[PDB]
RNA sequence: AACUAAUCCUAGCCCUAGCCCUACAAAUAUAAUUAUACUAUUAUAUAAAUCAAAACAUUUAUAAAAGUAUUGGAGAAAGAAAUUCGUAAGGAGCUAUAGAACUAGUAAAGGGAAAGAUGAAAGACUAAUUAAAAGUAAGAACAAGCAAAG
RNA sequence: UCUCCAGGCAUACGCGUAUAACAACUCGGAUAACCAUUGUUAGUUAAUCAGAAUAGGCAAUAAUCACACUAUAAAUCACCUAUAACUUCUCUGUUAACCCAACACCGGAAUGCCUAAAGGAAAGAUCCAAAAAGAUAAAAGGAAAAGAA
RNA sequence: AACUGUCUCUUAUCUUUAAUCAGUGAAAUUGACCUUUCAGUGAAGAGGCUGAAAUAUAAUAAUAAGACGAGAAGACCCUAUGGAGCUUA
């Protein structure tokens, strides 16, 4: 869960427990060359990989391998009309290696007479 | 320079309204009235020049005492420098 | 624009509306009220009149206060009056003398006095004045309770009469402990300043004071909202009944 | 293109209404058993500008008191701020004045066009 | 912003109103909600326009121009498919009607009778003809998607009628959080320790 | 009928009147905007001078009586009273070099801009209007000369 | 492929998408080509690289291959005794020809490695003017070699 | 002192510049000018006045020796029964 607030942890405290999600993932095609068995996603800056892999294996029943997150900067170059920057928003692109020795490869989604010139057809005369 | 290039729109104004036609109505109040109300009395507008006319720096002390405390501060320390300049110019040249 | 009140109409207003009006009347007349402290350091104009320069005729007159500053530590002792005096003076009496910035200083001093009603000595700052005073109040517990704020011209003072008078309003047996008997003269002798518990709390109490103070009475906490539904479908309900 | 992309909008609708039914039936319990408004304690306070805005109280595993740095933390407005108050009161009665000049200029041409 | 047919935000009105325009602004008389009587499928006949005195049945409304659309009335001609290889056809193109413009037809007699609103014993606002009184009721447009309720046929992902329909909260004190517990008996026994709130 | 250009009317402002007022999440004073301990925590002096006294030094305002008496390097100036008296939205303003600096406080304290123009409809192919600024082109020049005059 | 040139590569600091592919050829490069410009899309993957308990008791002798050897310029928590806790791998940085000098500046810019295996092109074309600038060469002479006062 | 193209005494080649083609494109400046020579006049003084003389139009390419060249408040020194400031015991 995103722009949410967690209770703070004491000695003896309770387990933290997320009944509903507000992480929402996207699964990406691999821009770069990776394994088969790895999954590109794109998550929430403020999602842990932890988190990506409880997320996996609880809501989508997937066994993860091994994961790799990195964080792609947003171009700011970009201006406006008025000359002020556009920044493109960061986003978090996690490598997911695929356990229990699955694969995986990316679906195909989206699998008048030219004799007679000047004067129009119509005219008959 | 340069003028404009298309007409105005003619206009039409009515000069027998209500208020030009009745323009003036009970100036003579005080004469006709027996003098219980003065002309003076009739005028509406600024109070510190309600029946009072002075020159400018009259105009500007006047406005200052009748407004003075119900003034912005910030306009009151602007019309203390602005009475400064009035007072020397006529006061002294 | 321009305010329809004036700015020091601004201060009334604020008194009279909001958590001012709620506070306590006794405490609002003691806060209304001024008195004027008896002058120390000027005399008012013995005659009334005087000549008038234009006319040169005699006419009615009016005084000019001296300025005295009473510093805080003032508030924390008990100075009769005295003040100390900023401005200038002219040596040796003459106007024809040299003009010289003179801060004038009233002796102070650091006494200690014995209060019947607290049944403790306390050490505080006090001047020659405040002394004869208290001789002439009959006590030093007669001259904090006598003598009005500004008179008094001390917070602490306040603070005292404001323990007090509360002392004296309650009978309190913490006046002279282990003494009933002494406890009655003490309370009978300083019968005359015994006034509502109330209205002694208040004595003395400065405005951001009363102010906290107020607001702490009226705060309560938020009732859930299970207990007013269920008082008020109990009431329904018992209306129902009838 | 994504295709029919008013598909996700409708989950978002869907999504959307479920966290207000669910927090309606949280709101409606919160308020009987205790009276609170707010699922997380606050409450008003004033800042060093004068401004008075909802502060929203933070769990510590420390006291108020033995926290120098909350201590530290300002929510007391300095004597200068009356100057500003000053001028936020005449900020606003510009403002309102400003509002008539911008109704002034749009009934002339009310007048022009009609 | 200068309101027009383009519906606002488009291309074409980023062009009718680009960032820099500062044109003389276009003034529309207010139209309070209960003042207006013209919506979308109401039969009007044009007071002035082209195609005046014609009744048509209205199909958009910009009421902040205080416009009303009327298909294949107040009409000027265009050609649709102009290209380099063909010339184009010539189609019929709508032009905007002032509220002014149009006024409300009487079912049972045509004419443009003046209305006034007056409420139902449904309380349902209707416009009543100020003279020949009578009930001017709402017209029915069909939905903007095309779909009609009862013809649509469930897709994937879509719940059956009597599903969403069917109602299972039962009134009790718990939370959904507390429920879900309950159904799939989460239990947690240990406990934040005090927490002071500052 | 020529290129460069030019054209326009509202963006809004200004002064009085009236009116006082009492109206997302997340993060943050730590190093503000850093999701939880550290380290206790905090503004404000006569208003001055400039200035006037042609310098400069005491000094220099900021309803009638009356700018009078008084006060003052008696000079620049300052200046009472007594005693009378006191009921209660508009513009012979501005219209893009004007009017608020403003379309805008936008593009270290602090400083602080530039600009826009069709029509009823653009779900009518975006409007016209002008021998109209200087600058140029159409159309370089022809012994002799403040360039014009007779 | 040929002719020729000879400070190259990492990290720090700074910059913040200038990175790359595609599509454009108008503006930006102090002119073009070509892009560093314009638009679109992609990118930088970390248990290992980098960043993000307490109370007492008690410590003489530099280094220099530390030995000898001397010296003066004077240069070295630990460990014990108790108390307390009791099974952990997330978060963040990672691109680039990049930064400070108004600039694709000429200089400024910390450290390690290494000196070509790394890194590069002085020639927009034509002509072979004079004059001017730099460099090389001198018949005979030698201020009209580097020594003295 | 020698040494050498520094010079007696200059020459030659290479590079830069130079010249031509194409692309791009500033700055100080600017009353308007149909912008001559000689003698005179004048304030040291004339393309423009007086009197002589010369003169198809338009373009194009070269050089800085002298007029002890034109000049500024540049440079330099000294003065005051001149001012004003400063230090005081």
């Amino acid at each position: 869960a995103r722009n949410v607030l967690y209770p703070l942890y004491q000695l003896g405290g309770p387990q933290l427990r997320v009944f509903r999600t507000n992480f929402f993932i996207q699964l990406v095609r691999p821009g770069t060359a990776q394994p088969e068995d790895t999954v590109q996603f794109r998550i929430p800056m403020e999602m842990t990989r932890v988190d990506l892999r409880n997320y996996l294996e609880q809501i989508y029943n997937v066994p993860v391998a091994a994961v790799r997150t990195r964080v792609q900067h947003g171009s700011n170059r970009r201006r406006d009309h008025k000359n002020v920057r556009i920044k493109k928003p960061d986003y978090k692109v996690a490598y997911v290696q695929l356990a229990h020795g699955q694969t995986f490869t990316f679906p195909d989604l989206f699998p008048s007479d030219l004799r007679c010139p000047g004067i129009p057809s119509w005219f008959g005369l | 320079a340069f003028v404009r290039l298309t007409l105005p729109p003619p206009k039409v104004v009515d000069r027998w309204n209500e208020k030009r036609a009745l323009f003036g109505v009970y100036d003579n109040i005080g004469i006709l009235g027996n003098f219980e109300k003065h002309p003076k009395e009739l005028i509406k507008g600024p109070v510190w020049l309600r029946g009072w006319r002075g020159n400018e720096l009259q105009r500007c002390v006047r406005k200052k005492k009748f407004v003075g405390n119900r003034m912005f501060i910030e306009d009151l320390h602007n019309l203390n420098k602005r009475i400064s300049y009035l007072y020397k110019h006529f006061n002294r040249h | 624009p321009l305010h329809r009140y004036p700015v020091h109409l601004w201060q009334k207003l604020r008194l009279r509306q909001g958590i001012c009006a709620r506070l306590p009347a006794h405490f609002l007349r003691s806060l209304e009220e001024e008195r004027t402290p008896t002058p120390v350091h000027y005399k008012p104009h013995g005659t009334k009149f005087k000549i008038n320069p234009k006319n040169g005729q005699r006419e009615r007159v009016e005084d000019v206060p001296i300025p005295v500053h009473y510093p805080p530590e003032s508030q924390q002792g008990l100075w009769g009056g005295e003040g100390l005096i900023l401005g200038y003076r002219y040596a040796n009496n003459d106007k024809l003398s040299k003009r010289v910035k003179k801060v004038w200083k009233p002796q102070l001093f650091t006494r200690e006095l014995y209060s019947e009603i607290l049944d403790k000595k306390f050490t505080v700052t006090v001047t020659m004045r405040t002394l004869d005073l208290i001789d002439e109040a009959y006590g030093f517990d007669f001259y904090i309770l006598k003598t009005p704020k500004e008179d008094l011209g001390s917070k602490f003072g306040m603070d005292l009469k404001r323990g007090m008078l509360l002392r004296l309003a309650r009978q309190d047996p913490h006046l002279h402990p282990e003494n009933p008997e002494r406890r009655a003269a003490i309370y009978d002798k300083y019968r005359s300043f015994v006034i509502p518990e109330a209205e002694a709390e208040w004595v003395g109490l400065t405005l951001e004071e009363a102010l906290e103070k107020q607001r702490l009475l009226e705060e309560k906490d938020p009732v859930p909202l299970f207990k007013v539904y269920v008082e008020e479908l109990v009431q329904r309900l018992q209306e129902q009944v009838l | 293109p994504m295709p029919s992309p008013e598909r996700l909008e409708k989950v978002v609708d869907s999504m959307d209404n479920v966290d207000k039914v669910v927090q309606e039936r949280e709101d409606a319990l919160r308020l009987l058993q205790t009276g609170q408004e707010k699922p997380r304690p606050g409450a008003w306070r004033r800042d060093i500008f004068g401004r008075i805005v909802w502060h929203k109280f933070k769990q510590w595993p420390i006291p108020w008191y033995l926290n120098k740095r909350y201590n530290r933390r300002r929510f007391f407005a300095m004597p200068y701020v009356d100057r500003f108050i000053r001028l936020r009161i005449e900020k606003h009665a510009r403002i309102e004045a400003r509002k008539r000049s911008l109704q002034k200029k749009k009934e002339k041409i009310l007048h022009a066009k009609f | 912003y200068r309101y027009g047919m383009s519906r606002p935000g488009s291309i074409a009105d980023k062009r009718k109103n680009p960032p820099w325009s500062r044109r003389r602004p276009v003034v529309v008389e207010p139209i309070s909600d209960e003042d207006w009587h013209l919506f979308c499928g109401d039969m009007v006949e044009i007071l002035e326009g082209k195609d005046a005195g014609k009744q048509g049945k209205v199909v958009q409304v910009v009421r902040q121009r205080n416009w009303v659309v009327l298909e294949g009335l107040n009409t000027h001609y265009r050609y649709i498919g102009r290209t380099k290889d063909h010339r184009g056809t010539m189609i019929a193109s709508e032009a905007p009607l002032l509220h002014h413009q149009v006024k409300l037809v009487d079912p049972v007699d045509r004419k443009p009778t003046e209305i006034q609103w007056r409420f139902t014993e449904a309380g349902e606002r209707v416009r009543v003809s100020t003279r020949s009184g009578r009930i001017i009721p709402k017209p029915e447009f069909p939905r903007a998607d095309g779909i009609v309720p009862e013809t649509w046929t469930d897709g994937p992902k879509d719940t059956s009628v009597e599903d969403a329909l069917e109602r299972t909260y039962v009134p009790r004190l718990k939370t959904l959080e507390e429920d879900v517990m309950e159904a799939m008996g989460i239990q947690e026994t240990r406990r934040f320790k005090k927490v002071y709130w500052y």
